[PDB]
């Protein structure tokens, strides 16, 4: 009812969720959670909410991923990219159990996306299609894709975990994978068939 | 291969069992004090809420006390219920704390459910707190259902404690819709004022808002009465449908000052091949013909009732053999132009003598004799409780009789007799009979007098319910070599009858005649052309309502002329 | 006819021209029916338009109104240093000059609305005096065929067929419902022998079968007892109007009346 109350069952959320990205959330219980949740969403205050969630998780994902990514950059990269991208999927998923209602009651009203695709969303923008990050991880994809042309063998669980979870940013389809992979892909893997047709023919017969 | 059915409710069966005796119980919740244990599966299967409390593998899932707050013990244990079992015993005094507690665990199956129990259970008189409940609980359906409920009825149900303590959006959002049903704008202005003095300290901020909203310069209906009533007969209705439409929706007329006085036919022939037992509409004062998607279920044999508050009633009658007899009870929304059914009858009837008496709607007679005591059986329907009542039967059994209402009493006449009933006293109490043995008659009420107009050879017999006496009036003017049939309306507070003739090879013919009670003397009123109207038949029934032609229908189905004179 | 004399090739022609004639009758009561209906529309559409003039007078008679409470209960709401009490006239002036806006606006749609229909309605208006000859042209041919053609040897029933491009077993096909003695003679009005129908006689309760005989309209009156209908009395146990009176129809008892040999072979409506 008070604002004050309202106040501080959102920095009581605030911490609650700071926490669960920390991945300690073995001490907490859920039923607070959920309650203080649908109460602030039948108070008549059902943005502030969202936009704090996004503002949350936009800050933690700033911090801690650019850190953790780009200082792998040189070493392990993908490595530790796929290591976030599954803790930040178990944490978005824990946090859609817990602010499922909101996605059921408010979701529907301003017709934004769930909690679930904005998580998606800003994590592709903020995280995957920023600057330094896109033009090292497109410049490593091709490499290991080359060197595995020429026989050097490379873990393929690391490219089909990069593979899957940039099909699975797109959230409709393979809209953001055509854009981010498959448009240098496309233009490496034809200068590369025409560079081998222009070093086979040259010196072979057709049988 | 479809899953098994036996096999399925054998293990619901044998699961509700094991529940009552308390085995493989691992979870208790803990509500107010009270201990419930449960299994996590069943309550994880059935609603969402336990379903992620569960699977997020925290202590949730492993300590076996949870304790739920704000959870109503009974509607926990109701929940539980449904869950181990699969049905819901719902009732108009718990709903919305059990539609609560269902929001609050996500029950899909139980929201859906007392979702569409309180969509069909709207009256007159919860109509505003169900609007509330589903504004303060965000469900779609039931607020645009109590939103288009309080429009229907805006001028009787303003006066409730609970429209005093609504919401600001709730105001603004109902006094901005034109389907306001008022008769004059100083009623929403009085309901303005009376809303925003109801809590002064905390409204004083919104008068602006409240005033933005009220029409003040729309000036509707006042302007006509400024000029003159000059037009052809009874044109005001022609500017209804015409300066209504082509509004910008600030000065818009409300809907409620758009409803006219229409000669309400049903079961009317048509020659509509595929409905020719379809229903249509026609307002003497704009001399016009519109269409009704009345038939809900494309059934016939069912009666018509309008009640002092103008509203429409059809019950009784039968289906086409897919002719099996129903009990379902279908009332008309003015606005949409559709009926939305009721509780069904107790008993099967075909076309029932429906009248309404003391905002009771009572269902006489109308029905094959079957049984002694299993006929003569009179039923009347709470309009707020949605239940039906038996009362004192028909003393004995007739047919073709006709029902009306004088001074919250009710009389049904039949051959020669006459009985009156009193709902205070719920008997049966002969009265003066009639001269004439007759059948098929019409009879309307109109002041302390009744008209009992028919016989298959027609006769005006006017009966005084303060006199208790029979006096002849007159003869309705027709022809004998052709086809009579009349039908004995009160329209413009004044009695009508709209006769249909057939005469000898032409077609039949409709004009409507008025009565003068203190000379004894029929004037002819109006003629009803055939150039909107075709044969309606003979068995169909008439009424007086209003309705709106704004959004009621458009379709003509008749050619004005069609003389080829050319020669 | 073109000088023409096959009869047979010559009767097809009578048939172009009997379809050729029909569309028209189709589209001439259609165009009747579009004469209607933009009568009435363009009647619904003067009125309307009257409406939006007399509000638009009320409203300039508002607008004066204004200019007289400016001199006659204004002076003790502007001279008080408060703008909130003069909102009842000050806020309620700006908004009514949107509305005269608007409504002018909306009378220019109307307008609009009344010459585009008025175009769509004379685009085909012109087009009524342009087959009216022609239809009328078309009719004085199809007479002129109505005296050379027609008497060349083909049967008026070839003709309904041609401008129309057991029996019993229906009861609708002779069934008139309650018609009257005239109705029959008209309906069977030349007819063949055996042409009949079952109409209801003038006795109440009662029905009857008129049929040509021997080309006239003979009205047999059908009588019920407890075992059924019939004619006379000894066979008066015809279950309904169905089974047992197609029985008759294969009877044809003389007895009854000498002239009643004629069997009802044909429905009125066969």
């Amino acid at each position: 009812m008070d604002e004050k109350y309202v106040n501080s069952i959102w920095d009581l959320l605030k911490n609650a969720i700071q926490e669960i990205q920390r991945k300690n959330n073995s001490g907490l219980s859920f039923e607070e959670l959920y309650r203080n949740a649908y109460t602030m969403v039948l108070h008549k205050h059902g943005e502030k909410l969202y936009t704090g969630l996004r503002e949350v998780v936009t800050e933690h994902l700033i911090n801690k991923v650019r850190e953790d990514v780009l200082n792998s950059l040189n070493n392990n990269f993908l490595q530790t990219l796929n290591q976030a991208w599954n803790d930040h999927q178990t944490a978005m998923v824990m946090i859609r159990d817990i602010l499922m209602y909101m996605d059921r009651v408010y979701v529907q009203q301003n017709n934004v996306e769930n909690v679930y695709n904005l998580g998606l969303i800003i994590f592709r923008d903020q995280v995957v299609r920023y600057g330094c990050i896109r033009d090292h991880l497109r410049q490593t994809l091709l490499d290991m894709i080359a060197r595995e042309r020429k026989g050097e063998v490379v873990d393929r669980g690391a490219i089909r975990n990069a593979c899957q979870m940039l099909m699975i940013l797109g959230l409709e389809g393979r809209s953001v994978y055509e854009e981010d992979f498959e448009a240098p892909f496309l233009e490496m893997s034809a200068e590369f068939f025409q560079m081998e047709s222009q070093k086979f023919l040259a010196e072979n017969s057709a049988s | 291969r479809q899953i098994n059915t036996e096999y399925a409710v054998s293990l619901l069966e044998q699961l509700k069992l094991f529940y009552e005796q308390q085995l493989f119980t691992d979870i208790v919740l803990i509500v107010e004090g009270t201990e419930f244990p449960c299994h996590k599966m069943v309550l994880a299967t059935c609603s969402s809420y336990f379903r992620a409390m569960f699977m997020s593998g925290l202590s949730e899932s492993k300590q076996t006390h949870v304790h739920l707050r704000n959870v109503d013990a009974a509607t926990l244990q109701i929940i539980i219920t449904y869950a181990y079992t699969g049905n819901l015993a719902m009732n108009d005094s718990t709903v919305e704390q059990l539609y609560e507690t269902a929001c609050f665990l996500q029950v899909e199956d139980v929201l859906q459910r007392c979702r569409e129990y309180l969509i069909k259970k709207i009256n007159a008189e919860n109509c505003v707190r169900l609007l509330s409940f589903a504004d303060l609980f965000s469900c779609e359906e039931l607020k645009q259902s109590a939103k288009r409920m309080v429009e229907h009825k805006f001028t009787a149900v303003y006066h409730q404690d609970a429209f005093m303590q609504l919401s600001h959006d709730l105001l603004i959002d109902i006094l901005s819709s034109d389907n306001l049903n008022v008769e004059k704008e100083e009623t929403v202005r009085e309901a303005a004022m009376l809303w925003l003095e109801y809590n002064t300290e905390s409204r004083s901020q919104y008068l602006s808002s409240v005033l933005s909203q009220i029409r003040i310069d729309a000036l509707s209906e006042v302007t006509q009465r400024a000029w003159f009533q000059g037009l052809p007969p009874n044109d005001k209705s022609v500017v209804v449908q015409g300066l209504y439409k082509d509004m910008p929706k600030f000065f818009k007329p409300r809907l409620g000052m758009t409803k006219e006085e229409m000669m309400i036919f049903i079961e009317a022939s048509s020659e509509n091949p595929c409905s020719l037992y379809s229903s249509v509409c026609y307002s003497p004062q704009a001399e016009k013909v519109y269409k009704l998607c009345s038939p809900p279920a494309d059934l016939h044999k069912v009666g018509t009732v309008v009640t002092p508050d103008n509203d429409i009633y059809i019950a009784g009658g039968q289906v086409p053999l897919k002719f099996r007899t129903v009990n379902c009870f279908y009332w008309f929304d003015a606005q949409q132009n559709t009926w939305f059914p009721k509780t069904p009858m107790l008993f099967v009837r075909i076309k029932p003598s429906l009248v309404c008496c003391e905002g009771y709607i009572y269902a006489i007679g109308g029905d094959s004799v079957g049984g002694e005591l299993n006929r003569r059986t009179v039923e009347r329907y709470d309009t707020e409780k949605d239940e039906w009542t038996m009362v004192s039967p028909l003393p004995c059994a007739w047919q073709w009789s006709a029902a009306v209402v004088v001074h919250d009493c009710i009389y049904v006449m039949t051959l020669n007799l006459m009985y009156c009933y009193f709902p205070r006293s719920d008997s049966w109490v002969e009265m003066a009979m009639r001269q004439t043995s007759r059948s098929f008659a019409s009879a309307a009420a109109f002041g302390d007098k009744i008209f009992y107009i028919g016989g298959l050879s027609v006769t005006v017999e006017i009966y005084d319910v303060n006199k208790n006496e029979w006096k002849m009036a007159a003869n309705i003017p027709a022809k004998r070599y052709s086809d009579p049939c009349v039908r004995a309306v009160v329209i413009s507070n004044s009695l009508c009858v709209f006769m249909r003739e057939t005469h000898l090879n032409e077609r039949a013919k409709y004009v409507t005649y008025q009565y003068d009670l203190e000379l004894d003397r029929w004037s002819l009123r109006q003629h009803i052309s055939e150039r909107v109207l075709w044969d309606l038949g003979r068995d169909f029934r008439c009424t007086v309502g209003k309705l709106y032609p704004s959004c009621l229908e458009e379709s003509p189905w008749k050619p004005p002329t069609y003389l080829f004179s050319t020669d | 006819v073109v000088k023409e004399d096959n009869i047979e090739a010559v009767g097809k022609k009578l048939h172009e021209y009997n379809t050729q004639f029909q569309e028209k009758s189709r589209e001439y009561d259609r165009l009747y029916e579009e004469y209607t209906r933009t009568s009435q529309e363009i009647q619904m559409k003067r009125t309307a338009i009257e409406a939006f003039n007399e509000t638009i007078k009320i409203f300039e008679e508002q607008c004066q109104t204004q200019e007289r409470y400016s001199k006659e209960y204004i002076e003790k709401f502007k001279r008080e240093g408060n703008e909130k009490e003069i909102q009842r006239i000050m806020h309620n002036y700006d908004k009514l000059k949107s509305r005269i806006s608007e409504i002018i606006d909306s009378r220019r749609r109307l307008e609009e609305d009344l010459k585009k229909q008025a175009a769509e309605y004379r685009e085909i208006d012109k087009r009524m005096n342009s087959i009216k000859p022609d239809l009328i042209q078309l009719r004085k041919t199809r007479d002129q065929y109505l005296m050379w053609l027609t008497q060349k040897g083909v049967r008026q029933k070839k003709l309904n067929e041609w401008l129309g491009n057991l029996p019993h077993h229906d009861e609708k096909t002779w069934n008139v419902g309650s018609s009257n003695r005239n109705k029959a003679e008209n309906l069977l009005r030349g007819k063949r022998d055996g042409t009949f129908l079952v109409r209801e006689s003038s006795k109440q309760g009662c029905y009857a079968c008129s049929v040509v005989v021997d080309g006239e309209v003979k009205h047999c009156v059908i009588n019920k007892t407890a075992t059924g209908y019939g004619f006379a009395e000894p066979y008066n146990l015809y279950s309904s109007l169905k089974e047992l009176v197609l029985h008759y129809q294969h009877t044809s008892l003389v007895q009854h009346n000498d002239s009643l040999n004629v069997t009802l072979a044909y429905p009125v409506y066969a």
